[PDB]
Protein backbone atom coordinates (compact mmCIF):
# COMPACT_ATOMS: atom_id res chain seq x y z
CA UNK A 1 0.00 0.00 0.00
CA UNK A 2 0.86 3.61 0.06
CA UNK A 3 2.46 4.73 3.16
CA UNK A 4 -0.63 6.21 4.11
CA UNK A 5 -2.97 3.65 3.50
CA UNK A 6 -4.32 1.32 5.72
CA UNK A 7 -6.99 -0.76 4.35
CA UNK A 8 -7.29 -2.38 0.05
CA UNK A 9 -9.94 -3.20 -1.71
CA UNK A 10 -10.71 -4.39 -4.91
CA UNK A 11 -12.97 -4.45 -8.20
CA UNK A 12 -15.30 -6.69 -5.72
CA UNK A 13 -15.55 -3.65 -3.70
CA UNK A 14 -14.66 -5.61 -0.19
CA UNK A 15 -11.48 -5.10 2.01
CA UNK A 16 -9.18 -8.07 1.11
CA UNK A 17 -5.89 -6.61 2.00
CA UNK A 18 -4.99 -4.98 5.63
CA UNK A 19 -1.76 -3.55 6.65
CA UNK A 20 -0.32 -4.76 10.12
CA UNK A 21 -0.11 -1.90 12.55
CA UNK A 22 2.49 -2.87 14.57
CA UNK A 23 4.74 -4.72 11.41
CA UNK A 24 3.77 -2.67 8.32
CA UNK A 25 3.18 -5.82 6.52
CA UNK A 26 0.37 -6.33 3.92
CA UNK A 27 -1.97 -9.46 4.71
CA UNK A 28 -4.52 -10.95 2.72
CA UNK A 29 -8.11 -12.29 3.69
CA UNK A 30 -9.62 -15.24 2.78
CA UNK A 31 -13.12 -16.06 4.02
CA UNK A 32 -14.27 -20.09 4.85
CA UNK A 33 -16.93 -21.96 5.22
CA UNK A 34 -17.33 -22.62 1.53
CA UNK A 35 -20.17 -24.51 -0.09
CA UNK A 36 -22.27 -27.62 0.74
CA UNK A 37 -23.43 -31.01 1.75
CA UNK A 38 -24.41 -33.58 -1.04
CA UNK A 39 -25.51 -37.42 -0.99
CA UNK A 40 -25.55 -40.31 -2.90
CA UNK A 41 -27.74 -42.94 -2.68
CA UNK A 42 -27.98 -45.85 -4.61
CA UNK A 43 -31.49 -46.73 -3.73
CA UNK A 44 -33.66 -47.24 -0.44
CA UNK A 45 -34.39 -50.77 -1.69
CA UNK A 46 -30.60 -52.14 -1.44
CA UNK A 47 -28.11 -52.35 1.01
CA UNK A 48 -27.74 -49.21 2.83
CA UNK A 49 -25.06 -46.99 2.29
CA UNK B 1 5.35 52.58 -3.12
CA UNK B 2 3.12 49.52 -3.22
CA UNK B 3 1.67 49.64 -6.87
CA UNK B 4 -1.31 47.70 -8.41
CA UNK B 5 -1.72 46.39 -11.57
CA UNK B 6 -5.51 44.68 -12.43
CA UNK B 7 -5.13 40.81 -11.44
CA UNK B 8 -4.83 38.36 -14.33
CA UNK B 9 -6.68 34.74 -14.96
CA UNK B 10 -5.50 31.67 -16.04
CA UNK B 11 -7.09 28.24 -16.84
CA UNK B 12 -7.56 24.69 -15.52
CA UNK B 13 -6.03 22.21 -17.36
CA UNK B 14 -6.65 18.92 -15.64
CA UNK B 15 -5.02 19.29 -12.13
CA UNK B 16 -6.36 19.25 -8.74
CA UNK B 17 -6.47 16.02 -8.17
CA UNK B 18 -5.93 13.79 -4.67
CA UNK B 19 -6.53 10.90 -3.09
CA UNK B 20 -9.73 10.50 -0.90
CA UNK B 21 -9.20 7.37 1.08
CA UNK B 22 -6.90 5.31 3.01
CA UNK B 23 -8.31 2.31 0.63
CA UNK B 24 -5.95 1.64 -1.82
CA UNK B 25 -7.32 0.60 -5.51
CA UNK B 26 -5.49 -0.76 -8.09
CA UNK B 27 -6.17 -1.74 -11.95
CA UNK B 28 -9.94 -0.31 -11.23
CA UNK B 29 -11.98 2.76 -12.33
CA UNK B 30 -15.01 4.17 -10.08
CA UNK B 31 -16.47 7.26 -9.72
CA UNK B 32 -17.17 9.20 -6.47
CA UNK B 33 -18.77 13.11 -5.92
CA UNK B 34 -16.64 15.53 -3.98
CA UNK B 35 -15.16 18.95 -4.13
CA UNK B 36 -12.47 19.08 -6.67
CA UNK B 37 -11.20 21.75 -8.89
CA UNK B 38 -13.46 22.23 -12.06
CA UNK B 39 -11.26 21.52 -14.82
CA UNK B 40 -10.65 24.01 -17.81
CA UNK B 41 -11.58 26.83 -15.37
CA UNK B 42 -10.81 30.64 -15.17
CA UNK B 43 -8.76 31.16 -11.63
CA UNK B 44 -7.17 34.21 -9.79
CA UNK B 45 -3.55 34.18 -10.95
CA UNK B 46 -1.46 36.45 -8.45
CA UNK B 47 2.07 37.97 -8.63
CA UNK B 48 4.70 39.29 -6.94
CA UNK B 49 7.33 40.43 -9.55
C1 LIG C 1 -37.35 -54.11 -4.26
O1 LIG C 1 -36.77 -55.28 -4.84
C2 LIG C 1 -37.58 -56.44 -4.66
C3 LIG C 1 -36.88 -57.63 -5.30
O2 LIG C 1 -36.59 -57.33 -6.67
C4 LIG C 1 -38.94 -56.23 -5.31
O3 LIG C 1 -39.76 -57.38 -5.09
C5 LIG C 1 -39.61 -55.00 -4.70
O4 LIG C 1 -40.86 -54.76 -5.36
C6 LIG C 1 -38.70 -53.80 -4.88
N1 LIG C 1 -39.31 -52.64 -4.28
C7 LIG C 1 -39.26 -51.43 -4.84
C8 LIG C 1 -40.33 -50.47 -4.41
O5 LIG C 1 -38.41 -51.13 -5.67
C1 LIG D 1 -10.76 34.26 -18.06
O1 LIG D 1 -11.03 35.63 -17.83
C2 LIG D 1 -10.42 36.52 -18.76
C3 LIG D 1 -10.81 37.93 -18.37
O2 LIG D 1 -12.22 37.97 -18.12
C4 LIG D 1 -10.87 36.18 -20.17
O3 LIG D 1 -10.19 37.02 -21.10
C5 LIG D 1 -10.57 34.73 -20.49
O4 LIG D 1 -11.10 34.40 -21.77
C6 LIG D 1 -11.22 33.84 -19.45
N1 LIG D 1 -10.83 32.47 -19.74
C7 LIG D 1 -11.64 31.44 -19.50
C8 LIG D 1 -10.96 30.11 -19.34
O5 LIG D 1 -12.84 31.58 -19.40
Amino acid sequence: FLPFQQFGRDIADTTDAVRDPQTLEILDITPCSFGGVSVITPGTNTSNQ
Amino acid sequence: TRTQLPPAYTNSFTRGVYYPDKVFRSSVLHSTQDLFLPFFSNVTWFHAI
